[PDB]
């Protein structure tokens, strides 16, 4: 995941 | 006078966000920093004449929230998107540092530079074309640094303090 503030969420990994 | 600049150096992890800080204050590279290590540093340095003072995130962790990021995100003036020029997957992360950066600041006008870091190395998997091309898609200078050699390391770090500039005539 990349979460870098609050109170977003990516998921980068797949 | 002077102007204080906020700047917040994101990107993959290794792909050298603490080795071109650090190039930037301390004029040397290091090739050993510990990769947890999150912190702000502050440089005094001249950029057009001016006496520019800046305050640099250099971030770690990103996969997890920190407080130092919940501060440096909502004030940060710009951002260096930077990616290894040997490594694929960190210039494929860059779309996902600038998208989730334009939601944290609710604006298509984010101050950003793209760094290819690693320059110096023989083994390239990005081409330079892909990544001005990338750049070119979002209006924001793409710049081509070595953290070793220190090619290119204050032409990134100036070039963002001008786009910043730009921003705030707004
Ligand atoms: N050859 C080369 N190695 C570099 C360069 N920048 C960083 N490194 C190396 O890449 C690794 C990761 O660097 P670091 O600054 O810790 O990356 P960070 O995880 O983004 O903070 C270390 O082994 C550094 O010495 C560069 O421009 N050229
Ligand atoms: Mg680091």
């Amino acid at each position: 995941f990349l979460r870098l503030a609050r109170p977003f969420v990516s998921f980068i990994c797949g | 006078g002077m102007t204080e600049y906020k700047l917040v150096v994101v990107g993959a992890d290794g792909v050298g966000k603490s080795a071109l800080t650090i190039q930037l204050i301390q004029n040397h590279f290091v090739d050993e920093y510990d990769p947890t290590i999150e912190d702000s540093y502050r440089k005094q340095v001249v950029i057009d004449g001016e006496t520019s003072l800046l305050d640099i995130l250099d971030t770690a962790g990103q996969e997890e929230y920190s407080a130092m990021r919940d501060q440096y995100m909502r004030t940060g003036e710009g951002f260096l998107l930077v990616f290894a020029i040997n490594n694929t997957k960190s210039f494929e992360d860059i779309h996902h540092y600038r998208e989730q950066i334009k939601r944290v600041k609710d604006s298509e006008d984010v101050p950003m530079v793209l760094v290819g870091n690693k320059s110096d190395l023989p083994s390239r998997t990005v081409d330079t074309k892909q990544a001005q091309d990338l750049a070119r898609s979002y209006g924001i200078p793409f710049i081509e640094t070595s953290a070793k050699t220190r090619q290119g390391v204050d032409d990134a770090f100036y070039t963002l303090v001008r786009e910043i500039r730009k921003h705030k005539e707004k």
